[PDB]
């Protein structure tokens, strides 16, 4: 599934992400519906009228779902599935949306990083929420 | 889109006696087999989930009816492109977000099903047709993203 | 790099191309210039004027070069690198095109085999094809 | 494109403290090492195969004012997106043929170094009129691609 290095560039920048994951999780949404408008097309049930409870709740579980990502980053194929049987079970929410919202975390990671764009952290956070979406995006299992 | 005379000939008469249920079974299923994104959507249609679920699955051959209707409401009506499929635009965002990314791959898909079914008949430009037409459609359905 | 059993659709796909591979490569070429104009923009030096002695020879040398691929498909990283050499170091032919012939194959051989769009064909041969571009796309190396 | 007033305040303020060859260095620098389809031009760059490498190129640096001097064209005139960028489609097609996904990526990738190099300043809406530039400006170098 993913490579040794990878792992040590993500553990690296979410050690430094730590208790501000939640908040990075809420900013990449509201990023994701502002940088690309087909996202408001999902008809969101959220209010969006700044400073939202919800946003930073989902946040935190967004944010905790990456930390169990991290935690499990060669064995989430099943960890992860709970949020699978949501985005496709319910919503069937595209997982293409999720690179997008990933841009918008690599973005704000780098808001609070060192470069965030090396070789090793880029195409390390890059491939790595690519496999957070063929995780989140696997079968029945 | 805008084919010339020649190739809008080659696939408007392939058109003519396509399976629009079996090519669109095909095409669909083509599609859904990759396991690639669209398989998200399998349980609407049912079965998918093995090579003789989705090949069978009359769900998947008529929504290939579907798709396929319209991309002949393109063959037909080529001047459109932006109100004939605007409905269908609509339903693929504002209730149905689904990246348009997928409606590529099943364009791109079902000129292949077309030059398998008719693989004596498949020329070099048929198929280029066949995609100016598909390319044509992919854009109207992402027409609502502006 | 790849999987068992994509080996094995490649392996009988490849099969009944056998001495047919070079006119599905000058086929497959042809296609990609009609089916995505773009590669008319690429200002090839080539006639296209109908059965053309070019698109035949240089249809049996892609060809070739995916026997090649058959032959070593999970020990082509190098066995590529003078395809990878010319496409990189010469005209820098954009791995995007690839996928483009690739397709215009897979159409191709569809025209002649059982059925061609199974999972375990349709799957082999974009994820085959999508790794002869890897492999053709390789650094230095 | 049309950005909101104080969308364009903010993008376009953002771009007056800019520093045009470092966070293009590091724009083209962040996309380059992905290892992606863009290193297939390293050697146009001369130096790209370490982090060392792309991030000092005085190539990549210089390289990066062009690219971002064409998107500050767009600020200045975003009326256009058709006639002021069209040498540039030019050159991306018909010397160029340099697939425009490569375009998408180094757009996505610029709005990333500006929050980098502006952290404390990275608004959401800034980052995202940043990215209507952008997709502009990638529809812009694609629109020879008709
Ligand atoms: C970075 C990857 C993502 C992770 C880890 C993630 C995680 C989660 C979690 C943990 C929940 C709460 C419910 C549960 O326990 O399953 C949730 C809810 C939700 N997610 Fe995601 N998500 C991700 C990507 C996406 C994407 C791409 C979208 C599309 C915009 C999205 C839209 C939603 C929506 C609409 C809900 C329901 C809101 C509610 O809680 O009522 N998610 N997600
Ligand atoms: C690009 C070729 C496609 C065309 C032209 C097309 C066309 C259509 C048509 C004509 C309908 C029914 C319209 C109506 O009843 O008002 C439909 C429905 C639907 N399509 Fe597509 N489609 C295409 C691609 C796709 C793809 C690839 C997906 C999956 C990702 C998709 C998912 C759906 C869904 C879920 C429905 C059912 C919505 C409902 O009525 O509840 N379509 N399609
Ligand atoms: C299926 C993958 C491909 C394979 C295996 C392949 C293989 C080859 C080979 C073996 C040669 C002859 C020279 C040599 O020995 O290196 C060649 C030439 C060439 N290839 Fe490819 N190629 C592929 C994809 C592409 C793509 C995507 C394009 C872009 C349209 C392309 C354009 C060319 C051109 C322009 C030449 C030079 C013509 C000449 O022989 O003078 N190739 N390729
Ligand atoms: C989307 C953002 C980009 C913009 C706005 C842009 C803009 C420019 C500009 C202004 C020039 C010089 C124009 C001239 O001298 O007439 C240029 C040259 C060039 N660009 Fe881009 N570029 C972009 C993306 C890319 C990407 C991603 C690649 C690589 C795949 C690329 C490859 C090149 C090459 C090879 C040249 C040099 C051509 C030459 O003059 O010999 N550019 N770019």
């Amino acid at each position: 599934v993913l490579s040794p290095a990878d792992k040590t560039n993500v553990k690296a920048a979410w050690g430094k992400v730590g208790a501000h994951a939640g908040e990075y999780g809420a900013e990449a949404l509201e990023r994701m519906f502002l940088s690309f408008p087909t996202t408001k097309t999902y008809f969101p049930h959220f209010d969006l009228s700044h400073g939202s409870a919800q946003v930073k709740g989902h946040g935190k579980k967004v944010a905790d779902a990456l930390t169990n990502a991290v935690a499990h980053v060669d064995d989430m194929p099943n960890a992860l599935s709970a949020l699978s049987d949501l985005h496709a079970h319910k919503l069937r929410v595209d997982p293409v949306n999720f690179k997008l919202l990933s841009h918008c975390l690599l973005v704000t990671l780098a808001a609070h990083l060192p470069a965030e764009f090396t070789p090793a952290v880029h195409a390390s956070l890059d491939k790595f929420l690519a496999s957070v979406s063929t995780v989140l995006t696997s079968k029945y299992r | 889109v805008h084919l010339t005379p020649e190739e809008k000939s080659a696939v408007t008469a392939l058109w003519g006696k396509v399976n629009v249920d079996e090519v669109g079974g095909e095409a669909l299923g083509r599609l859904l087999v990759v396991y690639p994104w669209t398989q998200r959507f399998f349980e609407s249609f049912g079965d998918l989930s093995t090579p003789d679920a989705v090949m069978g699955n009359p769900k998947v051959k008529a929504h290939g009816k579907k798709v396929l209707g319209a991309f002949s409401d393109g063959l037909a009506h080529l001047d459109n492109l932006k109100g004939t499929f605007a409905t269908l635009s609509e339903l693929h965002c504002d209730k149905l977000h689904v990246d348009p990314e997928n409606f590529r791959l099943l364009g791109n898909v079902l000129v292949c099903v077309l030059a398998h079914h008719f693989g004596k008949e498949f020329t070099p430009p048929v198929q280029a047709a066949y995609q100016k037409v598909v390319a044509g459609v992919a854009n109207a359905l992402a027409h609502k993203y502006h």
